[PDB]
RNA sequence: AAUUGAAGAGUUUGAUCAUGGCUCAGAUUGAACGCUGGCGGCAGGCCUAACACAUGCAAGUCGAACGGUAACAGGAAGAAGCUUGCUUCUUUGCUGACGAGUGGCGGACGGGUGAGUAAUGUCUGGGAAACUGCCUGAUGGAGGGGGAUAACUACUGGAAACGGUAGCUAAUACCGCAUAACGUCGCAAGACCAAAGAGGGGGACCUUCGGGCCUCUUGCCAUCGGAUGUGCCCAGAUGGGAUUAGCUAGUAGGUGGGGUAACGGCUCACCUAGGCGACGAUCCCUAGCUGGUCUGAGAGGAUGACCAGCCACACUGGAACUGAGACACGGUCCAGACUCCUACGGGAGGCAGCAGUGGGGAAUAUUGCACAAUGGGCGCAAGCCUGAUGCAGCCAUGCCGCGUGUAUGAAGAAGCCCUUCGGGUUGUAAAGUACUUUCAGCGGGGAGGAAGGGAGUAAAGUUAAUACCUUUGCUCAUUGACGUUACCCGCAGAAGAAGCACCGGCUAACUCCGUGCCAGCAGCCGCGGUAAUACGGAGGGUGCAAGCGUUAAUCGGAAUUACUGGGCGUAA
């Protein structure tokens, strides 16, 4: 009837890293731990406290993940490698979280491993990400030798006396450590006084720091993400996950201390609803992900915002606009998956057989029209010419695509027109690959990718006047039409300019839009190699009739052929398209990523110092900047974006067009 | 079985089937014994062996191993062949 | 479940008063009756068999307040019924308790004495009816609530009902505001201008 | 009184008559889609994949069969666990209950589905050669013994599934014996066949102190009846195809034996050479049948969801067993396909029961509540079980009812639209002024579905008894899921409630302005190249209304397969 744990109890956080920084690993104990004495979330229960942990990926391939998690979490935690420490896809979830205001705590991982610097590890966080981070905790020795761990904020010790996370022997801080204790606790304290004032003046005022109000100002300071908690330990070796598991507890926020989620009525909006963690206020939930369980079937888990929720019940999609039917109400644990039959609010759970429902929707009551605001998911970096192997393939390709699209945000699929081709986007190699691999398999549909085919354009180089004579007498009624033209190369991007400058009347008034159709369709077939010929201006100054033989027809005729004889005295060109590509990176790849682009027929426009990273403006061909996204990131270390968006039509390089010519040709 | 009755069903069933073949199984031998005995062409031996039959294949029929229209049938087949075989 | 519009355009478009207004003043000062609603309403123009057929069922429709599924149920209920089929339709429409309720004078118009039949103000052999459709059989006692006699709307509408003439199949008291449906009206009392058979042959076709 | 019953139109031509097809106006639907959407009642709701299925539930009950007594409360006893006997801790089927087991009955009902089947089906009308738990009539019994065995106990192998071995023990379990004809067999004489006891109470009577005896209640056995159900036979009727004409060899018949509850090539041996078919055999295709449903003036045509009867089926293909009844949805065995668990040594399963999942599809709902009522199983009864059934949920899916106000209100305002630039139309429509509040919301009160079953209390019967028990009165306290019930009263406020298609003709409704054989429309005829009542948009109108259109589908109109009720000189 009543919650179990409270609001206050209630800890929703997330664990996020670099790849093999020990996530997987740390979850696990974690688990053991609040279990002794899978999916997206599992409930776990410490010192009285609901905590309900999310794991997230590492590879930039699937920040889908992450950013999705970061929306409906309201604690997180940071596992660094003690060796390498800040890395670069520790960047990314950091800044990721930070757009979001998760507040996090940051675990030193892998203390064991040969290498492992704490001092250094803590270091890259003040360089590398510039934030406000200071050791809550110190180890004792590296390696091998790191055996215990202290406490600063209480100063004390604790010695691991094996792997197991168990007979661990709380000790006096050792008196050669105890100077270095001494030292981090001020260093402790000074950090989280630039936060807290009072603590600050309190500091100044030489007075000894209570334990629990230190304790307080780093809640409220890591709380208020002003400050890092930096925590040291190794998952493999059991030491100082339990330590973290009481961090969480009492730094990390709850449900409550998390700042209120407002959400735009959807019949104003205009209106603004602000929607507070209240249990008796209306019911408002996000789905945040969507997926298929073998057993029970489709399960979409959702975080109650507010108000309450019951098993076999009808709630509505406001962002869909229909109803729901919540049938099942699942809560997935260590071990097994429970059923709960109420879900209050600050909790994570998983509906059974909600339908038309998909991530970022607002599951609400029929009554209440509240619409919390949606996750941001990026746009795609890499785009590939996908394909059924069979025909019989491309039915059920249509539908795999269709699934996977839902299932994941980031994934992309559509149909260029011109070239009727199906194009996959995502994320980067290794997500289209996986994409690709369970298309083959789960959906049993066999399809090759490649590079997206690209829409070629042509144009006139040079200007001449041609005209242009049809004449139908042969079977017995007669057609007859004649023109004459003036092609001239148009400013790139004008576009076909038909001008009529018959005097006289030569031309009759009512063929004259006749001949212009005719060359719009004469001018969207190929003059060259069957692309649509572009910025081509075309003079109507003269041309002749027949009362009896003249016909609309027979006029259009003319002006194809008008072009025709353009082409053998215009010099058709081919025209590639053009795209402004917008790179953002560290100085210090600068020169590679220029290098790349004047490599791949490119031109740099310039450059600007944006923040941090400096923003190098260039337009390179499209067909050229295919694969831009890994050599991108493999030669800024995984730490450049770019932003690609068609800016002009470009002649080709001769021997390039030469190439097109042959292949359209066949 | 499922069910708890039908696993028990199943049992007792068993036990009734064992049960009534090897009734089924004597009352059959002594009829065989008589219809031998009539092939053989002793008269005496064959009414002698129907003697032996008639009780049985009436208690059978009572018990409810064969009905009583079965064991009329054995009795009036048997009696009438004796009788043509004296 | 009901027509919410100008009630002058129906009775203009028939090209006769349907009686839906109280007729404390002509209709002629309310409305132009001669002219057919609309901007091109004052042209007449030639009216075919069909439309002549759907004119009339229409005002018998219009007349008495009726949509036409239920309006299609009473035809089928008056084929039924042995007798003539028209004058059987047309008695089954008197018989609806809104119109004898409007004829015994308890309501101005149609649509007035309906809303005091939905606001449950008659009651009907001492019981309370809220259903226009409701048949009031012969020998039956219609009569009006306490509350419904303070009404002065009820008050007035009996005026009106003076000047209207009396019909003799209703036997209705005032004061008491109780009237009794001694039979079922005869076609001859029924109006002349109604044409049945153009109702029966429509409903026929 | 059941008796009402029969409509045309457009389209071949320069025009005409005829012929003939096409199209249209009407009903009906398990409907779907688009747009739209206030309430209530009643009903309906996978037509697709007899596709595959996670999870719970859909068949148990009886201690008044039996050995018991694991489990909980007692009953005495009791170291009384206990110390004030304060508290009440050991015992024992003792004893109300009661796990597991043995036994009985049910599980062959109820519920689902229509795959197969053109007739070992259905329907209609008959027939003889049968059987039939429970239920009911009549006439007699129910005597006296034996041998087992589960549970249990010891031991022991399993990951599990579950077992193995040696003792042990009871019965309404099992089996002889006795007796038995209104039974069966037989010409007759003869021969032969059955049982079960268990509860309630109590007086002489009694040891074996348990009982016994008396009586009451229930059950058992035999035979003959009833009722009910079921098996079997026959005739007629119940689709299409000859671009299917021959088919058959247990086949057709006979005799004898065996077999069945019973008739019978049912089976077998033998003998005969038959049997069937143009009145359609054989073969192929399609399909559950019916009462009925829809349409039609009728004759017919179409159709067989929901309801009721019948049949068939239960993962697929076989097979028996048990039983009154099955060749058995939730039983067994074999085989197969498929899936699952595993300790890899082996196991397990069948939603075409109710929900529900995945899939397929244009498309069809909740893993709901109660056994209150009806009905069913078991029982002495109380009671227990019941996805039957009663209700609730979702869905405008249909049918029906209702609301979204009523009256008044003219320079008839504004605005829109048209305009003959005068006005007109929108339009009493609005505003305004009076006025009533269903329904909705809020609050309050409050039917019937409830009959019985209990505790007894009295009388009658009951017999030894006034016992017991039964029956009938009588008294008393209770028995509802729906349910915040139907319904009534009060509350304040017109508040909270109108949409959709159409306007060239057919066919009710017409203008303005765009567009210019384009873009579009379109059931049919046809529209669109300078205004187009046909498109596009606007005003106005028309028809319907919480629906309105569209598509699909059936019949009608279609005398257009013409039995009713048509034609063949030139139209077939
Ligand atoms: C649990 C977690 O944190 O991430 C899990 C979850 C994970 C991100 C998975 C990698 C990858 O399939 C992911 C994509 C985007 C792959 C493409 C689609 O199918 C998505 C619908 C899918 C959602 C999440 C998923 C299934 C994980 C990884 C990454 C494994 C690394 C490599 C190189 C394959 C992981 O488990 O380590
Ligand atoms: N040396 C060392 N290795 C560790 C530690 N924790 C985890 N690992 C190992 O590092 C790897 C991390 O893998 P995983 O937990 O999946 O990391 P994730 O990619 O961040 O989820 C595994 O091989 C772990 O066994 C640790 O404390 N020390
Ligand atoms: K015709
Ligand atoms: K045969
Ligand atoms: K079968
Ligand atoms: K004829
Ligand atoms: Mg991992
Ligand atoms: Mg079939
Ligand atoms: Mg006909
Ligand atoms: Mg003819
Ligand atoms: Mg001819």
């Amino acid at each position: 009837m009543a919650r179990e744990f409270s609001l206050e109890k209630t800890r929703n956080i997330g664990i996020m890293a670099h790849i093999d920084a020990g996530k997987t690993t740390t979850t696990e104990r974690i688990l053991y731990y609040t279990g002794r004495i899978t999916s997206a979330a599992t409930t776990a229960a410490w010192e009285g406290h609901r905590v309900n942990i999310i794991d997230t990926p590492g590879h930039v391939d699937f920040t889908v993940e992450v950013e999705r998690s970061l929306r409906v979490l309201d604690g997180a935690v940071t596992v660094l490698d003690a060796q390498s420490g800040v890395e670069p896809q520790t960047e990314t979830v950091w800044r990721q979280a930070t757009t979001y205001g998760v507040p996090r705590i940051v675990f030193v991982n892998k203390m064991d491993k040969l290498g492992a610097n704490f001092e250094y590890s803590v270091s890259t966080l003040h360089d590398r990400l510039q934030a406000n981070a200071a050791p809550i905790q110190l180890p004792i020795g590296a390696e091998d030798e790191f055996e215990a761990i202290i406490d600063l904020v209480e100063m004390k010790c604790f010695k691991y006396t094996n792997d197991l996370g168990t007979e661990i022997e709380e000790i006096e801080i050792p008196e050669d450590h105890l100077d270095r204790a001494e030292e981090a606790r001020a260093s402790l304290i000074e950090a989280v006084a630039e936060t807290s004032d009072e603590l600050m003046e309190k500091y100044l005022g030489d007075e000894e720091i209570s334990v629990s109000e230190l304790k307080e100002a780093i809640r409220q300071a890591t709380t208020n993400v002003e400050f890092y908690p930096v925590l040291c330990g190794t998952a493999f070796k059991n030491k100082g996950v339990q330590l973290m598991l009481d961090a969480v507890i009492d730094y990390l926020p709850s449900p409550l201390d998390v700042k209120p989620i407002i959400g735009h009525r959807a019949s104003n909006p205009e209106e603004e609803v602000i929607a507070k963690a209240d249990d008796s206020a209306e019911f408002a939930a996000l789905a945040f992900k969507v997926m298929t369980d073998p057993y029970v079937g489709k399960l979409t888990f959702f975080r109650v915002y507010s108000g309450t929720m019951t098993s076999g019940s009808y709630v509505k999609n406001s962002t869909k606009g229909k109803r729901e039917r919540v049938g099942r109400l699942l809560q997935m644990h260590a071990n097994s998956r429970q059923e709960i039959d109420t879900v209050y609010s600050g909790d994570i759970a998983a509906a059974v057989g909600l339908k038309d429902t998909g991530t970022g929707d607002t599951l609400c009551g029929e009554k209440n029209d509240i619409i919390l605001e949606s996750m941001e998911f990026p746009e795609p970096v890499i785009h590939l010419s996908v394909e059924p192997k069979s025909k019989a393939d491309q039915d059920k390709m249509t539908q795999a695509l269709v699934k996977l699209q839902e299932e994941d945000p980031t994934f992309h699929a559509h149909t260029d027109e011109e070239t009727g081709q199906v194009i996959i986007g995502g994320m980067g190699e290794l997500h289209l690959d996986i994409l690709v691999d369970r298309m083959k398999k789960e959906f049993n549909v066999e399809c090759n990718v490649g590079a997206p085919m690209v829409s070629y354009r042509e144009t006139f180089k040079s200007s001449a006047q041609v005209q242009g004579k049809f004449s139908r007498q042969s079977g017995g009624r007669g057609q007859y039409g004649d023109v004459h033209i003036e092609f001239t190369p148009n400013e790139t991007g004008a576009g076909f300019e038909f001008e009529n400058a018959i005097v006289g009347g030569v031309v009759p008034r009512e063929y004259i839009p006749s001949v212009e159709a005719g060359l719009k369709d004469a001018m969207e077939n190929g003059v060259l190699a069957g692309y649509p010929l572009i910025d081509v201006k075309a003079k109507l100054y003269d041309g002749s009739y027949h009362d009896v033989d003249s016909s609309e027809m027979a006029f259009k005729i003319a002006a194809s052929l008008a072009l025709k004889e353009a082409a053998k005295k215009c010099d058709p060109v081919i025209l590639e398209p053009m795209m402004k590509v917008t790179i953002e990176m560290p100085e210090e790849y600068m020169g590679d990523i220029m290098g790349d682009v004047t490599s791949r027929r490119g031109r740099v426009d310039g450059m600007e110092p944006r923040g941090n990273a400096q923003v190098v403006n260039a337009y390179v061909p499209l067909s050229e900047m295919f694969g831009y996204a890994t050599s991108l990131r493999s030669n800024t270390q995984g730490r450049g974006t770019y932003t690609m968006y068609f800016d002009h039509y470009a002649e080709v390089p001769k021997s390039i067009a030469e190439d097109i010519i042959k292949k359209n040709k066949g | 079985a499922n069910i708890k009755s039908a696993k028990k069903r199943a049992i007792q069933s068993e036990k009734a089937r064992k049960h009534n073949a090897s009734r089924r199984s004597m009352m059959r031998t002594f009829i065989k014994k008589v219809y031998a005995a009539i092939e053989a062409g002793d008269k005496a031996a064959a009414q002698k062996a129907f003697n032996e039959m008639q009780p049985i294949v009436d208690r059978q029929a009572a018990k409810g191993l064969i009905h009583k229209n079965k064991a009329a049938r054995h009795k009036a087949n048997l009696t009438a062949q004796i009788n043509k075989l004296a | 479940a009901r027509y919410l519009g100008p009630k002058l355009k129906l009775s203009r478009r028939e090209g006769t008063d349907l009686f839906l207004k109280s007729g404390v003043r002509a209709i002629d000062t309310k409305c132009k009756i001669e002219q057919a609603p609309g901007q091109h309403g004052a042209r007449k123009p030639r009216l075919s068999d069909y439309g002549v057929q759907l004119r009339e069922k229409q005002k018998v429709r219009r007349i008495y307040g009726v949509l036409e599924r239920q309006f299609r149920n009473y035809y089928k209920e008056a084929a039924r019924l042995k007798g003539n089929t028209g004058e059987n339709l047309l008695a089954l429409l008197e018989g609806r308790l809104d119109n004898v309720v409007y004829r015994m004078g308890f309501g101005a118009t149609r649509a007035e004495a309906r809303q005091l039949v939905s606001h449950k103000a008659i009651m009907v052999n001492g019981r309370v009816v809220n259903i226009a459709s409701y048949q009031v059989s012969p020998n039956d006692v219609v009569s009006i609530r306490e509350k419904a006699k303070k009404q002065s709307r009820v008050k007035a509408a009996l005026e009106l009902a003076e000047q209207r003439e009396k019909p003799t199949w209703l036997e209705v008291d005032a004061g008491k505001m109780e009237g009794t449906f001694k039979r079922k009206p005869e076609r001859s009392d029924l109006s002349a201008d109604i044409n049945e058979h153009l109702i029966v042959e429509l409903y026929s076709k």
